[PDB]
């Protein structure tokens, strides 16, 4: 019978080669995930549909910010084959109330807090 | 006159004669008709690009179905260029 | 016959007016005209997607024609223009090809220039100076 | 060619974020700026909500870490106090 | 449908924008009724909005005729001779105002399918493409396989 | 440019004569070139309803 | 000596970048045809349809007439652009 | 690493040598100066422009008409400046933005000639053998603009 | 000639299906994306104990808002102005 899949824990234990490849240090892990649904929930189990709805990824190619905490990670593990997960990067730090209206999420995963739309 | 053509507005006869007269006034050698390009010469739908050369310098060229029509149209094009009413001329300023 | 329909003429005409330009009895008989008109309206609704698709296909075909005239292929031209950071769309590119042949020749020359710059970069892979046109303007 | 745009850091779709779309489409001939476009206003609202959620999530996680640290303290000095 | 409807090309009445913009609407005839719930909105429009609209659009003559009517109407006559008749029957003041403003801003050209979203009288500046563009010329104009 | 309407239209929608030499050439590649030219797909003004085909002579 | 495209046909393309590098300039003056590249000006229904087809390199089908239905469906006042 | 000349020893395509960056930049500057002098002397007639308006790119010239598929919240006869000009071109030269040309370089001005509603479009949904039939009529607002002028300034 | 018995793609004797290089590349691309997803999920920020209860207040407040919305459902107000405005249907001139 087709059932929910239990991913072995060793799958989510990064190696030094993976760290070098993906540019993420095991120490000081990133705080937030940018998650984009890149796959349809159609032809997938109702539990995956429900997990996608819970994560708020109903619209495809629409980035959503989530906490990098074990429970959210468990949900993302459940629906990992339908989503792209990247680390949210804050080159200028967290946006402040002053610049809250000038933010933009660049394709690189960086949430720049100044968006002038002018050449550098 | 926006979108209108010089000779659509000003009907003329013998554009080759007009061009010859204008070039004489401007002290330019009489134009020489020349067959720059041709296609399907022996068919019922030929194309003839005929150019007018003064001192071996192209002043204009025109397409046509027959050689005579191509030459006449090239004369019209040369007249348009000389009078400065070319299609790509500066648009009227409002 | 307490209540009877008196507008049936106009109710029929509302469909026959759209059916007038059909063939055969489909333009005269309501039992047939209604079916044909419903099919025609469904086709008209579904034809907008096909109109956009065919417009893009025609633009791609014309751009391919012009690029071949200039010795380039459509994929090369489009990709290298994108790399040059010129965001002209296919409609405008086809319009330029038809009506501004010299501008399209300039664009094709630019695309080939960027293509050759990319080839040179790949061949001499390393920290060699970036191609003049290869340089990308950065916006912040 | 969206892969090249992604590599350069721009949006894969040129219709995405960038000057080509986020700049005003027009302005009065006198030079007065045009009223903000509806799409641009909606996009700015969406980015503002995204930034506010980012701040909220980061603050919540930081507060949770601080609370956990404080609880570990409480436990440690308690244990010590009833040990003494 | 497009095939079952006439079509035209995008155009202006007299190149309306080149020299100066001219409001194409010239006449607005409001047939209204003193009595009748259908023309309540028309009556309120005549009371509160028609004067402001008239002074805003000095180039449009507005004829308000109050006569027994079951369907109050507005007839817009444009410079090009077009006449468009609209029913303001059981329409609120806001609806009538929007309709009148749309008529004022609209040209007299028929509201039919427009083949092209653009119209250029000078489409080419560099010369319209022909097969002999982008074709090199040969010495003495010799066609292929010509001997001399 | 600066042509009259009818001559300009004639020049644009004129049919050109192309020559292919099939000596030791693959018939498929010859056919590809000939079909492109015959359909007029090599013209930027191409359209299936424009009858913009060109003559192809294969020797 | 490098040229992205041959300059023997159509305009002579010259590409450039402004000093800031934020805009490409293209100089493309048209090329005139050399005088040496030019030549001096020279100085029944069935059979009818076959002759017309031979003349215009078409098929016989288009030269046959059409019925009144199609003839009167044809629009005699088509919209004109430019 | 020598390889004798065979059909596959070398790539089929010809080998291209790009100009050296220094001399090529000098040539770039010379060409830019030439085109700038052309602009200064006004050696151009009609100018066309690829301009990004609404969501599309229009190839435009003076006296042209453009049909935007929406209301623009502008009174008819009001003058506007189209700011997103991707390309400006003349008979002999063209300027390309990366991706947009400068305001100081190009000024495209239009006028809101007309505000209209599109001809009624029918949206018909039908599914066979399901009693599923629906009809809707939609009239999209539209604005016709006339492009008064396209001006360039010597700012290269 | 060359018949597939019954219906294609379902029976015991189905029409053969072959994977193209395009499909292989697509699947490989998706696999790469999912491998990166594994990497980025392999580094949690907080532990389960650390996260325990860190959003309880916000979740409770959100549910309280939901409950308030659910329990505030109650018929809308009715106005004498609304009732009397209907008399305007017979509003006339003089
Ligand atoms: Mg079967």
């Amino acid at each position: 019978k087709f059932t929910r899949s239990r991913i072995p824990e060793k799958v989510f234990q990064a190696s030094p080669e993976d760290h070098e490849k993906y540019g993420g240090d095991p120490q000081n892990p990133h705080k937030l995930h940018i998650v984009t649904r890149i796959k349809s929930t159609r032809r997938r189990p109702y539990w995956e549909k429900d997990i996608i709805k819970m994560l708020g990824l109903e619209k495809a190619h629409t980035p959503q910010v989530h906490k990098n905490i074990p429970s959210v990670n468990a949900k993302l593990k459940v629906v990992k084959h339908l989503i792209r997960i990247k680390p949210l990067k804050l080159p200028q730090g967290l946006p402040a109330e002053e610049n809250m209206s000038n933010t933009c999420l660049k394709s690189t995963g960086e949430l720049v807090v100044q968006w002038h739309l002018k050449p550098v | 006159m926006t979108g209108k053509e010089l000779f659509e507005m000003w009907k003329i006869i013998n554009p080759m004669g007009l061009l010859v007269e204008e070039l004489k006034k401007r002290n330019v050698s009489a134009p020489e008709s020349r067959l720059t390009r041709q296609s399907g010469g022996t068919t019922a739908l030929p194309l003839y690009f005929v150019g007018l050369y003064c001192d071996k310098k192209l002043i204009a060229e025109g397409p046509g179905e027959t050689v005579l029509v191509a030459e006449e149209e090239a004369a019209r094009v040369a007249l348009r260029k000389l009078y400065g009413f070319t299609e790509n001329r500066r648009p009227w300023n409002y | 016959l307490r209540n009877r329909v008196t507008d049936r003429y106009f109710r029929i005409q509302e469909v026959l007016k759209h059916a007038r330009h059909f063939r055969g009895r489909k333009n005269r008989c309501y039992r047939l005209a209604v079916r044909t008109v419903i099919r025609a309206f469904v086709k008209c609704t579904k034809a907008r997607y096909l109109k956009k698709k065919n417009m893009r296909t025609l633009w791609i075909n014309r751009i391919t024609a012009a690029s071949q005239e200039h010795g380039l292929k459509y994929p090369a031209l489009i990709g290298n223009l994108v790399k040059c950071q010129v965001e002209l769309n296919r409609k405008v590119l086809a319009d330029l090809a038809i009506y501004e042949p010299k501008t399209f020749k300039s664009l094709a020359a630019l695309a080939s220039r960027r293509r050759h710059e990319g080839f040179a970069a790949a061949l001499g892979d390393g920290k060699e100076p970036e191609g003049i046109f290869s340089r990308v303007v950065q916006y912040h | 060619g969206g892969q090249w745009r992604l590599q350069q850091g721009l949006a894969a779709n040129p219709s995405g974020y960038g000057p080509l779309t986020e700049l005003p489409d027009w302005s009065y001939a006198d030079g007065r700026p045009a009223p903000p476009m509806k799409g641009q206003l909606r996009r700015k609202a969406e980015r503002e909500t995204f930034a506010r959620r980012v701040v909220l999530l980061s603050q919540e996680m930081d507060a949770g870490l601080q609370a956990w640290q404080l609880r570990q303290q409480k436990l440690q000095e308690e244990q010590r106090k009833q040990e003494n | 449908t497009a095939r079952g409807t006439p079509s035209r090309f995008l155009a202006s009445v007299l190149h309306n924008g080149l020299g100066r913009y001219v409001q194409q609407l010239q006449r607005l005839s409001f047939s209204v009724s003193r009595d009748g719930a259908s023309s309540r909105g028309a009556r309120e429009f005549v009371e509160r909005e028609v004067i402001d609209f008239a002074r805003r659009n000095p180039g449009v003559v507005i004829y308000v005729n109050s006569r027994p009517c079951c369907v109050p109407r507005v007839v817009a006559e444009y410079l090009n001779g077009a006449v468009r008749e609209e029913s303001i029957h059981c329409k609120s003041v806001e609806e009538i105002s929007t309709l009148v403003q749309k008529l004022a801003d609209q040209s007299g050209l028929d509201v039919i399918r427009i083949r092209k979203p653009f119209h250029t009288d000078n489409p080419s500046i560099q010369g319209q493409w022909h097969p002999f563009t982008n074709k090199p010329t040969t010495f003495r104009g010799l066609r292929p396989r010509e001997v001399q | 440019s600066s042509f009259s309407r009818a001559p300009q239209q004639w020049a644009t929608f004129a049919r050109i004569w192309y020559l292919l030499d099939g000596k030791m050439q693959p018939p498929g590649k010859l056919a590809a070139m000939a079909s492109i030219r015959l359909q007029g797909l090599h013209k930027p003004v191409y359209h299936a309803l424009s009858d913009c085909g060109d003559h192809v002579v294969i020797m | 000596t490098y040229s992205p495209l041959p300059d023997d046909y159509n305009c002579n393309v010259e590409l450039a970048l402004t000093s800031d590098g934020r805009t490409i300039v293209c100089y493309h003056p048209s090329v005139d045809i050399p005088y040496e590249h030019t030549k001096p000006i020279p100085r029944e229904e069935g059979p009818m349809i076959e002759q017309l087809s031979k003349m215009f390199f078409t098929t016989k089908h288009r030269w046959y007439p059409h019925g009144r239905y199609h003839r009167c469906r044809k629009n005699l006042n088509p919209p004109k652009d430019r | 690493g020598y390889v004798p000349k065979t059909s596959l020893s070398s790539p089929p395509w010809p080998e291209v040598v790009l100009p050296d960056p220094v001399e090529e930049t000098r040539h770039h500057a010379e060409v830019v100066k030439k085109v700038n002098e052309m602009i200064v002397t006004g050696q151009y007639g009609r100018l066309f422009a690829v301009v990004h308006f609404a969501s599309r790119q229009w190839k435009v010239t003076s006296e042209d008409l453009i049909l935007i598929g929406n209301e623009l919240d502008l009174a008819c006869g009001e003058r506007i400046r189209l700011e997103k000009v991707l390309l400006v071109g003349a008979d002999n030269f063209t300027l390309l933005g990366k991706p947009l040309l400068g305001k100081d370089l190009v000024r495209v001005e239009a006028t809101v000639i007309e505000k209209t509603e599109s001809w009624p479009r029918i949206i018909m949904r039908f599914r066979k053998r399901k009693n599923f039939k629906k009809k809707r009529i939609v009239t999209t607002p539209q604005t016709v603009l006339r492009i008064n002028s396209i001006e360039i300034a010597p700012c290269l | 000639r060359g018949r597939i018995p019954g219906r294609q793609w379902i029976g015991k004797h189905r029409r053969p299906r072959f994977v193209s290089l395009r499909a292989k590349q697509n699947m490989i691309r998706r696999l790469e994306i999912e491998a990166e997803n594994h990497y980025w999920l392999s580094m949690p920020y907080m532990t389960r104990e650390q996260e325990r209860g860190h959003a309880a207040v916000r979740r409770r407040e959100a549910f309280e808002a939901i409950k308030a919305a659910a329990t505030s459902k109650f018929p809308p107000h009715r106005f004498i102005a609304d009732q009397l405005d209907h008399l305007n249907v017979t509003k006339k001139w003089s």
